[PDB]
């Protein structure tokens, strides 16, 4: 992220972290 | 082993020998409130055993020619047991819910049904649930083919009898009042047709049981 | 982690009974889990496939038109060179169906405003574009004593200028923003009148936009005034459904009833292409 | 002060763009943020959720708009008779647009991976019968009868208390991705077919239903992935709202 | 320090005699000490709500109108090209009212003007404002020899540029600002004309602002100027009740004595709400 | 110092600038069934903080001719707050009781008043109370003289204005029915009639509160 | 703070410091 100004939300998107949850939703089976 | 299922919670208890395992709605168990998560000042009543119970609603009537039912929750129970009495004297409500949906016929019959959970079911243009008029489109403008997205099971007659979800609480909110908005609804279709011969008994009514689960109320009052 | 695509293992050919990958039960409720590896005979190939571009960053985080303002020399609309906008996401459809697929969202804004008459031509004009939160006085006209700005924040520039943008925080008083709202916002009986706010989250009226052009006198050239919305830093909950017919009405799932359409074609008969 | 030079870029508005800006409000904090459980952090997780797939989309009018979603299913003569056909391509209009792994990938230009489609029986207790589920790679036209069906690769189904089977199409191409395909040109990209034949019959005692219906879920694979982020191709208005 | 919102500890039920938190005694003059967990049984709540955006400096750096100066080509305000403005900030009812919470002030202020025609139309012109530091020649027309600007700091713009801004100290003999002077500036007798100067606080009086067209001749558009302030650096002091009535006169607390109004709403009962 | 007092429990507060102590009935705190008394197989509730909290009941008002009033335990409750729900849903019940009398008046007011707590007070020949037609014999053959003997206070105009008792659970069975048996009862008599001058205020109302400590109940069936 | 010029009045507003005494006003009691 690159920043400019004094707030956090001003700032751009950047990069995220690729991770994966799939079985939340698709084997959700206790 | 997942055939034979027995569940109790508080002083009532569920049997069924024909079952298809649990689904635990996106995979959390029901919890209570941390102390980050809390907003309010005055410390919450837990009755614990004398409003964690199944309940039974009412019976419906399987046809030919249905079209499918639905449900609000908790609005169901806010006239039933202690649950109602505890939701109209407080302002501030939270609670998990186990759903169990029975529905049973012979070796001889045949189809099927879509059970499913879905939050914010805003509908488009009580106790007893009401009746769709376009299953198609769920009554909100969508296809119904993409409702397997949610917590959802099925009930097929050569199979099994029964189906078992676990809700955790959804909201954005960690408390809120439980006779102004409904969290989620419950919507029982019949995707295949029930089919029989004559002579058969052609009377299959589906019953619906449910219990909360960890449950919290804020903010006495007078009942309302 | 999943930073590419799964790859392939070599498999062979299997004989032998009471491990059976293919057959399943759906009635449980869980998507499959036999694999290519398991059901044909395969060999070792080495993914290499990125998964970077279907991230909720990379999916929310381009712009969209979501807002249009008129101000006409004459007509019934606007004739006195001001305008109040009532902020809401809801009003195209492009915008909204990709919303729309999640029910709970968290996330800041980067709001951009283009301005230029009806023509496309650009004059030399000057206006003030001013944020109104809720609560605070709005304007009733081109000179109303609100327009000093003495806390709000507002925003003057110009026609011939590139276009104005600014970033916009989380201002919600809940946890995340909600497309949909299963209830009511009051405690009343809910006769009839009170089905009219059925829908109706006051976690999502963020405020009103207040656009003039700095002046005493009318101004010599109508003006048309569009936003822009993107969105960065997004969180999402609970997908739903996509929408399948037709929209109707802002913040309402109506759809028209005598004419309801499937969601895909349509062919002939089933054993013919 | 410093000199300074403008390169031809200046004052256009890139809506793809990843830019700063200035804030409107100084030293604000929002509200915390609590656990609410179903986060979703890729449309690759929910692209892996099994959908119904509308094989007999047959009919049009509004009150049977429902019988779209199974196939029907009865006793012939033993001849190895077909059921239904359709074509194995996500993004191409029919039966898959039906899906949300369909809708999905009309976001984006390009896909690659295995898909899987799965079949469920609901019929009485006592019927019992197989089916053959064949997949015919790309440049084999449809099949004309079975014999000619079972040299692409294929699965034999056999009902009884397991009552779903699983037909996994395997990713076969010749490019690395494929592109969306479409009638012309653009059928270069076309994935094969699909077919569903009658192996022995649908054997059922007396005092039973002689009609049973199967209803197809389909979904995607752990290798699969899009790209080349696009617009849909439906608008959903027609005018202002 | 208090960077957040304090918490709430785990109360339970008291009964004991001797010690009573709920009675107290008001004509001391200390406000209450009782808290939630001493008078009603509370649970534990983690507060993490930030206190940073009510401080001075966050509540008052934000841009607000103070003044406003006409240049027309008839009439007769300043029909010469040039206009002469004294420095106030009590012009105007948003701004003073939220400066005059306190007593006692000290900030540095960054000033911004914005030109255009008054119909807000912008033509290419060029300007030149100039301040007048109190005991400095005061320009008397278009073309006076003042304009040399040989010590006192100018600025030279065109309407077609973006707005023009500058930074400024704080210029006070004083150590800081009032906005309320009991008293006389003068040892005289204060018969009546004195009380004219009832107030006048030499210490405010920062000098004049100077705006002209730069030309010979008389120029060919009606142009207007719009002066907005910015405070940063601030510090206050001894804070004093807010403001009820209409105002009536610059630096001057006068209001309407015949038509007096309540503070807020009325209703009809003090039984029915 | 005992002269000011503050009790407060759940979510209300009792204040008081002329009290008399407080008498603890018995010299034993309220507490809860311990397990080796018990009896019942099945877990009981414990609302906690929504059913412990002061109500007030109703008022009385004190004439020169008075006779005096007594009241019942825990009948009183049962048809008040979450309190009274609980009641009627629930078979056993046991619970602690606070009590507290307010009786205020000017300097040139007298009179005085026995308050006492009499356990199972059987009456010989709801909410609001009775009116005793024998005083002296209490309505049930005993003097009224050695009334002391039980767990008792005065109200003396010239001293104070509140009486505070705290009673716990009395009975011979560790849980008991709460709407077949009435525990205790409450009695209020003047002793010393109350006098005044003309022109000084002639009402002098006598209004009573308590609250329920440490309560449960068990034994969950439909509401009776 | 960020300044660019040689006169310190010229910079930013920046960041101040969170403190408070409520006890001035509310609770002047010797
Ligand atoms: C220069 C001032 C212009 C800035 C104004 C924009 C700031 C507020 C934008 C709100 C961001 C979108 C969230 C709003 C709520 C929901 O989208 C809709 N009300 C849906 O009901
Ligand atoms: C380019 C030159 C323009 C700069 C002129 C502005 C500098 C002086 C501004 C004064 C700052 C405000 C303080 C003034 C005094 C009080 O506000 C009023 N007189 C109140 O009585």
């Amino acid at each position: 992220t690159i920043n400019y100004y004094k707030d956090s939300y001003a700032a751009t998107a950047g990069k995220q972290s690729l991770k994966q949850d799939p079985d939340k939703f698709a084997n959700p089976v206790k | 082993s997942d055939r034979v299922a027995q569940l109790t919670i508080g002083n009532s208890t569920i049997t069924t020998q024909e079952a298809a395992n649990i689904i635990v709605g996106y995979g959390e168990w029901p919890s209570y409130c941390s102390d980050s998560d809390a907003t309010a000042v005055d410390k919450p009543t837990r009755p614990d055993v004398s409003v964690n119970r199944f309940y039974t609603l009412d019976t419906k009537l399987w046809e030919k020619s249905s079209k499918g039912w639905y449900w609000k929750f908790p609005d169901v129970l806010t006239e039933t047991g202690v649950f109602g009495q505890n939701a109209q004297f407080h302002y501030l409500y939270r609670s998990g819910f186990c759903i169990h949906v029975q529905c049973n016929a012979s070796k001889f019959h045949q189809g099927a049904l879509l059970v499913a959970v879905l939050p914010e079911y805003v509908i488009g243009t009580g106790a007893d649930g009401f009746e769709l008029q376009h299953p198609y489109v769920l009554d909100a403008g969508i296809p119904i083919s993409q409702l397997t997205v949610c917590p959802h099971q099925w009930i097929n007659l050569r199979t099994n009898n029964c189906a078992t979800i676990i809700v955790p609480y959804i909201n954005a909110l960690p408390f809120d009042s439980a006779l102004n908005h409904c969290n989620f609804g419950l919507l029982v279709v019949p995707i295949s047709p029930l089919d029989y011969d004559q002579g058969a008994t052609p009377v299959i009514p589906i019953t619906i049981t449910l219990a909360p689960m960890c449950s919290e109320f804020a903010g006495l009052r007078q009942a309302v | 982690p999943a930073p590419t695509g799964q790859d392939t293992q070599v498999s062979s050919h299997r004989l032998d009974t009471g491990k059976v990958p293919a057959l399943q039960a759906a009635e449980i409720g869980a998507s499959s889990n036999a694999s290519d590896e398991s059901m044909i005979e395969t060999r070792c190939v080495l993914n290499s496939h990125s998964t970077a571009e279907t991230t909720l960053d990379s999916f929310f985080s381009r712009a969209g038109l979501v807002g249009e303002i008129d101000l006409p020399l004459k007509g019934t609309t606007n004739p006195n060179g001001y305008a109040n906008w009532d902020i809401d996401i809801t009003g195209y459809a492009q915008m909204r169906r990709k919303v729309e697929l999640f029910t709970y969202m968290r996330f800041d804004a980067e709001f951009t405003f283009v301005a230029c008459t009806p023509t496309g031509e650009v004059v030399p004009q000057l206006l003030q574009y001013m944020f109104v939160p809720p609560g605070a006085p709005k304007p009733d006209s081109r000179e109303s004593l609100a327009w000093q700005t003495a806390t709000n924040p507002s925003v003057f520039v110009k026609l011939s200028d590139p276009p104005a943008q600014v970033s916009v925080p989380f201002m919600s008083p809940a946890s995340a923003y909600q497309w949909f709202y299963d209830g009511y916002p009051t405690f009343g009986e809910h006769k009839q009148e009170k089905d009219l706010e059925y829908g109706a989250c006051p976690n999502n009226m963020m405020g009103t936009f207040s656009v003039r052009t700095v002046g005493t006198s009318k101004s010599k050239y109508p003006l048309v005034v569009r936003i822009y919305m993107r969105m960065k830093h997004v969180r999402a909950w609970i997908p739903r459904p996509m929408r399948n017919q037709n929209y109707l009405f802002k913040a309402n799932p109506n759809y028209a009833g005598n004419s309801i359409k499937p969601t895909g074609t349509s062919r002939t008969a089933i054993t013919t292409l | 002060g410093f000199p300074t030079e403008l390169k031809p870029g200046t004052n256009q508005f890139l809506t793809t763009d990843d830019g700063v800006s200035a804030p409107i409000l100084p030293n604000f904090h929002p509200t915390p943020c609590i656990h609410i459980p179903g986060e979703v952090r890729n449309l690759l997780e929910l692209c892996q959720v099994e959908t119904i797939l509308e094989v007999n989309n047959v009919p049009t009018n509004a009150t049977s708009l429902m019988e779209r979603l199974r196939f029907p299913v009865s006793a012939q003569a033993g001849k190895g008779e077909l059921c239904a056909v359709f074509r194995a391509d996500p993004g191409r209009n029919g039966p898959w647009q039906s899906t949300l792994l369909g809708q999905l990938c009309g976001y984006y230009t390009q896909w690659s991976g295995s898909l899987e489609v799965t079949f469920m029986f609901t019929g009485s207790f006592m019927a019992t019968g197989k089916m053959l589920i064949a997949y015919t790679p790309p440049g084999g036209p449809l099949p004309k009868d079975r014999a000619t069906a079972m040299l692409g690769t294929h699965v034999i189904w056999d009902f009884g208390l397991q009552s779903s089977v699983t037909l996994v199409i395997p990713w076969i191409s010749n490019t690395h991705y494929r592109a969306h395909a479409r009638d012309g040109v653009f059928d270069y990209y076309t994935t094969g077919l699909v077919s569903i034949w009658y192996q022995t019959n649908y054997v059922v005692p007396i005092g039973a239903p002689n009609t049973a219906y199967i209803i197809a879920l389909a979904a995607a694979q752990k290798n699969f992935t899009m790209k080349l982020c696009k617009d849909a191709s439906d608008i959903l208005q027609t005018g202002t709202i």
